[PDB]
């Protein structure tokens, strides 16, 4: 309920400008934060090509 | 009386004194009515027996250091850097907590078809009236108030127990809850359950009931609200906790 | 001569009337100036403005109103018993 | 030294001890009250309790084990139902009224007369104190009504009597040096120093029943700032119990209705088996 | 106390006079026993040895060959410092400036570290006369000796590479809770070498003949693990112990000269004393006389002697 | 540290009345300076 | 979700609760579209949102067939159905009437 | 090292180029990304079936 | 100036304590302003008469 | 201020807990107060003597003697908006002492006697310096 | 000096008060220097670590821990002791109570457990309060530092049975350590803990250096100095153990600091450090059993 | 009706449950409030993260 007795509507094509912007595959910077303080080994069967 | 330290003289000043009840019947009764708030906010959090180290473990290694932190792994009560021979747990304390100290919940295993008419109501952990109120002055008589399974339940009348699992000697209540055996009370976090499963400490106990009430405005808890997760009582610092139960 | 308004009183000779400056300049401080400067004329102060006590209050035992259940009574001594306790009938 | 500063930082000196008297001195009239407020809390029993241990001792008395089963069985029915009264039902009232004059008298008078009595201004001697804390006294007063107040007589007798208490001001100063020809007669002159630059004593006296009390409230006054928990708090420490992952009876297995927690008709309605979750 | 004093030798920054007050209650490594002293000595820049800075292995060894001394009083003219070595005959506690995230204990020992945390560096600095503070952190001894042995040994990885880039930190600190981390930024060689080899070169000598018949038990040890608490927990899972597992060699001489008696001697002789010789000697015992049982981050606890 | 201090050291000249009295401590962050009554103070004679 | 938003701030009590009455807002009423805030001095808002780190629930509701029920309070509000779901207010604004 | 819905994060070999080799030469753990192709590649965890 | 109350036992003794804080004058300095047309200050002069 | 002013008394990490989860659910109750549930009139009152009754109290000038009504003095200040204080005065508190006020007129102090040689001298300037002045030639002989 | 008053609490028996009357200059323990103390902060039951009973090992923990106090002056309602941690060197004297060796005119006394002597001796009970003092033994460090080393040398041939340890002259006595009868039974289960710390502290280290030196050397000034003070020492050991005994980087490194961990626990467990002293003035120099002793403050 | 709000979007997973709803919480999931520490000069963003 808005500013009355007023009823509006959020259905999902609102999503449309917020996630559709190409900017979800922009992940550059998180494996850039991720990959010092490097892992241990994890025994990659599917890992691995 | 006086004493020199470092800096300069250091006067300490004491005035002994003693007071009476002057009172031949009750005198200066107390009420208990309003709430602020609770302390805790009631519980949510698992009991860890590796907290304690006195049950003897498996043999198998393989089995040993696997099940061992298998649970270990993340406990809110999880034992990290762990049991020094001579030390502490260590308790992993947080960055942050919010509703304030922590309720510390513990286990008791039962039958499925132990009926819930016996809850709902202010029933006992383990099965069996168990105070030391409840006896008939015969002074052997709390160890078959307590145990004498031929015998009734006090509290359900028409039975002997609630739970075999709680009630008997050497009822798995006994073995790990009961601090004459101490598995665990190695353990600086407070067992809720220790005021039950204890035939040491309701031995007897007390019984003039007359003297018995006026100690309910007394005998100092087993809780301390001065940790992040309760712990059982350092020796300093008593609280004069009021405690019915 | 560096608060200039205490030098309005010279209280002493200026007596030598030698080149200053030109011997040895082992004043901690000193100013070569002309006719005017307008450091010469300015005005300042840091000043205190307020201290504050708040009273401390000397409240006995024999005025509230828990003094009525208790009777205190003088009695020095008492460390030295181990019982001088009260023994009364009914 | 023959300096005024000499004498001055020796002022400043004597401006410290005079304050610093006052405080210990203070300190025991402070402890003397805080003292009373251990021994009555340790000698008190709660009062949801005694309601009916009088009741109890209310006849001739028996200890025939059937009488002390029901004193029991009613003595745990008054706990766990009216402990918490104030603030339970606080939205009645002509029972608070109730509530307080059993709370005024469930006590019995002790084996004394005290020969110096607190009067009430006309004659009346008080017969009780009831200490209460700063918050329950406020909205007690306002819809519990109320009195003159004002205390006609509180006699200074041999109780605190702080001629003895001189010594210490004098000998302490005499234990360690020449001070106690100084720090007795500095007294004198810290009166207007420290400060600024039977008889009546102020308190409320409500009346019930027909007795009088000297209704009074502390930690505004006596235990403020002294970094002291209030000793009118405390706690009430209750184990609880819960059932987990139990299961129900062979006779309890209804729904109370026909339709009614339904799912979606695709959907295996998950209430039919045992359950593990636990909700509260 | 047998008073030393420290002058305030050359000028002042107003606002670092204030600084010098709030250091009350800290520690000056000075290396003499004077009547006066200048402040050269004192900070950093003495700490710095020819051309190159010490490590925190070898501010520990800098810390060796140096006089710890209490901040007493401060003036504006000189600095009273009491000579921790000697003049501990204090009666009156002479009192010190807790610094440390760690709320410790009543009754701890308490030895000095070098400023090693990763936010409570204690650096305060001077610029009218240039130098660098490093302030010691007062700690717990246990806890003191938990530190050290793994700095110790981060620098006996570096010598050694060989394994994968993932190695254990040795950088996460347990006190009953209370995840630390420290700095890990330069190993210089020879404060790692020379602590190495005292590390090699006493246990050496804590094995001794009778030392041998030990060894035997060591499945001994193990038949202890499956049937009680103790030992198990006892019984390290990060341990050689566990891995070891998968006699007398009679060579008896004589056989009266208490060889099993004789084994824990010199095992205690050196192996016994590994805390105090890498690191600092404890001489400050936690003392309140209030009965308070712990001693707050900032505080003022009063001080005793030697434990 | 004395340009605030010296102001205690003329709250030591007094005149000022204080009305109202809670803990100081809890307003801590509210002052410009604050000192530390413990019971003397070496600086203060 | 900027933690120097929170790394920037202290924690004593005694300074904290006086700015829960005069903060900044990040939001002016001053244009049609609400804008991140210019530097056109102040708002000195009220703002508690960040001083306590939180966010307030609404009554909403995933069917206007629950939001019908939601109307006289929390009384009888179906909280849920089949799939459909509600969330009955908690607020300040809980009692009042807009 | 789950971050995000249409990428996973695991913690596989250091350096090798995928298409190529039988068994990876495991040395250092340095951990990569790799893109999710549909709705399907999120974790069962994270829907019901 | 703080005052105490002596407890006994098992909790610590107390010693008086004193506070000595000091404080700050800020400075404000507000402000108004007005106006007189051209026309009006010679007429005010004596100028145009 | 209401449940934060409880605990300034009696002098801590759960203590710091306790309050908080305490204090946002109270903020969210006890706000708007007059608009929720302004039906109740038992509950106004009560609210007006915690807006009374919270703050502390300074330490009090004796100077200026701002009572008023025939010799009670006045100990506070309230001032609301417009129609806040109409609907005060219409209901809630229809409770008048009067509508008359004594108050007082300025003070004032100039640097005179010797605060000018205590500031183009020296630097300290004591504000009432002569009272003082005085008195700290008076005390040393007591 | 600064003498410590410990509160008598209420009614005890003559014997009970009897019991106070052969204390007067014994050896107390308490945790905290509050200048009022009672009697719930000395006893053998404020000595609960765990929820049970301390060892041998639980008591030296404490006994490292708290505080040392002797008893002056014994009273009724109250307990006088001058504390010995307080006050300047050498100064304060005090005045103990012997046990079996001498203390001779030096030595430097050290506080130690009851039960590496007769543990029902010294252990003294309160009767009506039901509580016990189990008070230490003032022994002299080179004895003191031998007889710890000994039992738990005799706990190894109590624990995985097939000379005799127990003789150990004094100067001029024999000091008869076994108290057959009915305790030693009871000593290799009240050293029970104590055994397994002394043990697992030799097999830890000896098998992490045998896989710690053979590891380091080629992995170069502490490599050929290594057995430089050491030829035919490690080398010889290196012969001696790793041929009748058994053979990793990531995990041996890390149990480095947990070995060295529990070594600085030992060093503040063991050896027992003197904390008092005996340099009296115009005695016979030497002290018997039951005889007082003037006793001065710091080593 | 006034002035406009802004809805912004968050990537959540269907199964987080309603129940973390209907009551005041971060938009994140997590708390983060500096005031919930206890000034241990960590309890700062490894609170957060």
């Amino acid at each position: 309920w808005g500013k009355d007795h007023q009823v509006l509507r959020l259905s999902m094509e609102n999503a449309v400008g917020t996630v559709c912007h190409p900017s979800l595959m922009n992940i550059d910077a998180a494996v850039g934060g991720v990959n010092h303080d490097p892992v241990e080994a994890a025994n990659p069967y599917g890992a691995y090509v | 009386a006086r004493h020199e330290t470092g800096g300069g003289v250091n006067f300490t000043l004491t005035q002994p004194r003693g007071n009476v009840d002057l009172g031949v019947g009750y005198t200066a009764v107390a009420a208990t009515g309003t709430v602020r708030n609770p302390v805790t906010d009631m519980g949510n959090l698992p009991q860890n027996f590796y907290l304690g180290r006195g049950a003897p473990p498996l043999l198998d290694n393989a089995a040993a250091v696997y099940l061992r932190n298998a649970v270990v792994a993340g406990n809110r009560l999880g034992p990290a850097q762990p049991l020094p021979v001579f030390g502490c747990a260590q308790v992993p304390r947080r960055a942050g907590m919010d509703h304030g100290q922590d309720a510390v919940c513990e286990f008791i295993a039962t039958p499925v078809a132990t009926d819930i008419n016996y809850f709902r109501r202010p029933c006992n952990p383990r099965g069996r009236a168990a105070g030391g109120v409840y006896a008939g002055d015969k002074e052997g008589d709390v160890i078959a108030l307590m145990y004498d399974h031929g015998q009734s339940d006090p509290a359900r009348p028409f039975a002997a127990t609630a739970n075999p699992w709680a009630s008997q000697r050497f009822s798995y209540g006994d073995l790990l809850y009961n601090g004459a055996y101490h598995l665990n009370g190695a353990s600086p976090v407070l067992s809720p359950c220790f005021k039950f499963f204890t035939a040491a400490d309701i031995t007897a106990k007390h019984r003039c009931l007359e003297r018995l009430i006026v100690e309910t405005g007394s005998a100092v808890s087993t809780a301390t609200a001065a940790s992040d997760v309760q712990f059982k009582r350092p020796p300093g610092c008593r609280e004069l906790v009021e405690d019915p139960c | 001569g560096y608060r200039y308004a205490a030098a309005i009183l010279p209280t002493g000779s200026i007596l030598s009337t030698i080149e200053v400056a030109s011997h040895r300049r082992l004043f901690d401080f000193f100013a070569a100036v002309r006719s005017d400067e307008n450091s010469l004329y300015d005005v300042e102060f840091d000043a205190l403005l307020g201290s504050y006590c708040n009273t401390l209050s000397l409240v006995r035992f024999l005025e509230l109103g828990l003094s009525v259940a208790c009777v205190c009574t003088k009695f020095p001594e008492l460390a030295y018993m181990n019982e001088g306790r009260v023994q009364f009938e009914v | 030294d023959g300096t005024g500063i000499s004498l001055h930082r020796q002022l400043r000196a004597i401006q410290q001890l005079a304050r610093n008297v006052q405080a210990v001195l203070g300190a025991f009239e402070r402890g003397t009250a805080d003292q009373m407020l251990h021994v009555l809390l340790e000698k008190a029993p709660p009062l949801a309790l005694l309601l009916p241990m009088q009741r109890y001792l209310d006849n001739g008395r028996l200890a025939t084990r059937v009488a002390r089963a029901t004193l029991v069985a009613e003595l745990k029915r008054s706990f766990c139902d009216t402990s918490f009264f104030l603030g339970k039902a606080g939205h009645r009232r002509e029972a608070i009224e109730a509530w307080l004059v059993d709370l005024t008298t469930a006590t019995q008078p002790s084996v004394a007369v005290p020969r110096l009595t607190h009067a009430d201004t006309r004659g009346r001697p008080v017969d009780g104190v009831l200490v209460t804390t700063a918050a329950i006294k406020q909205r007690l007063l306002q819809s519990f009504l109320k009195v003159e107040d004002t205390e006609a007589d509180v006699p200074v007798t041999y109780g605190e009597m702080v001629l003895n208490g001189a010594n210490l001001v004098t000998a302490l100063v005499m234990g360690k040096a020449v001070r106690s020809l100084d720090d007795v007669g500095r007294h004198l002159l810290d009166m207007q120093e420290e400060q600024l630059e039977t008889t009546r004593v102020r308190a409320d006296l409500v009346a019930i029943g027909d007795r009088l009390v000297f209704l009074e409230a502390l930690e505004r006054r006596i235990y403020a700032a002294t970094n002291v928990p209030y000793p009118l708090v405390g706690a009430m420490d209750l184990t609880f119990v819960l059932p987990l992952g139990l299961f129900n009876p062979a006779m309890e297995r209804f729904a109370a209705h026909a339709g009614d927690l339904v799912p979606a008709p695709g959907h295996p309605e998950p209430r039919a088996f045992p359950p593990r979750q636990l909700f509260f | 106390c047998f008073e030393a004093d420290i002058a305030i030798p050359s000028g002042i920054s107003r606002p670092d006079a204030a600084a010098l007050q709030r250091c009350e209650g800290r520690v000056v490594f000075l290396p003499t026993i004077r009547r006066q002293l200048a402040l050269a000595d004192v900070a950093h820049e003495s700490f710095v040895s020819g051309g190159v800075s010490p490590d925190t292995l070898g501010l520990l060894l800098a810390y060796r060959r140096r006089f710890p001394a209490v901040i007493t009083r401060v003036l504006p003219t000189r600095i009273v410092a009491c000579p921790v070595d000697l003049g501990l005959t204090h009666a009156g506690t002479v009192n010190l400036r807790n610094t440390s995230p760690v709320d410790l204990c009543n009754g701890d020992p308490v030895s000095l570290v070098p400023p090693v945390f990763e936010g409570q560096a204690t650096d305060v600095r001077l610029e009218s006369l240039d130098l660098t503070l490093r302030f010691p952190v007062p700690l717990p001894t246990p806890l003191a000796r938990e530190i050290v042995a793994r700095l110790v040994a981060r620098g006996i990885r570096d010598l050694n590479p060989r394994t994968p880039g993932e190695l254990p930190d040795l950088n996460v600190l347990y006190y009953n809770g209370a995840r630390l981390s420290l700095v890990a930024d330069v190993q210089q060689l020879a404060s790692v070498n020379t602590e190495l080899r005292s590390l090699v070169l006493n246990m050496v000598y804590s094995i001794t003949e009778g030392t041998t018949l030990i060894l035997t038990l060591i499945p001994r040890l193990l038949a202890l693990s499956a049937q009680d608490g103790y030992v198990n927990a006892l019984l390290q899972m990060q341990s050689v112990t566990r891995e070891a597992a998968q006699a007398p060699m009679l060579m008896q001489d004589g056989e009266r000269r208490l060889p099993l008696y004789e084994a824990l001697v010199a095992w205690l002789a050196h192996a016994g004393q590994l805390g105090d010789i890498l690191a600092l000697a404890p001489a400050v015992r936690v003392c309140t006389f209030d009965g308070a049982a712990v001693v707050q981050s900032g505080d003022m606890a009063p001080v005793i002697r030697y434990p | 540290r004395d340009p605030p201090g010296y102001r205690y050291a003329a709250a030591i000249l007094p005149t000022g009345s204080i009305l109202s009295t809670i803990e100081v401590a809890s307003h801590r962050r509210l002052f410009d300076f604050f000192a530390a009554v413990r019971s003397d103070e070496n600086s203060l004679y | 979700f900027t933690a120097a938003d929170i790394t920037a701030k202290h924690r004593c009590l005694e300074r904290l609760i006086v700015e829960t009455g005069s903060a900044v807002s990040t939001a002016t009423a001053a244009s049609d579209v609400q804008f991140k805030r210019p530097p056109g001095c102040r708002e000195l808002v009220e703002d508690p949102c960040g001083l306590f780190q939180e966010a307030y629930p609404i009554t909403c509701a995933s069917d206007p067939a629950l939001l019908r029920s939601a109307r006289d309070g929390e009384a009888h509000a179906r909280e849920t159905h089949f799939t459909q779901y509600l969330i009955y207010d908690a607020s300040p604004l809980k009692g009042l009437s807009l | 090292l789950e971050l995000h819905p249409a990428f996973d994060f695991f913690a596989g070999v250091a350096d090798v180029e995928l298409p190529g080799g039988e068994v990876p030469p495991a040395g250092p753990g340095a951990i990569q990304a790799t893109w999710r192709v549909v709705n399907g590649n999120l974790p069962l965890a994270l829907c019901p079936v | 100036h703080q005052p105490l109350i002596a407890r006994d036992g098992p909790h610590p003794v107390e010693q008086p304590v004193h506070n000595y804080m000091t404080k700050v004058i800020d400075r404000r300095a507000l402000n108004a302003a007005f106006s007189l047309a051209t026309e009006a200050i010679a007429l005010l002069t004596g100028e145009a008469l």
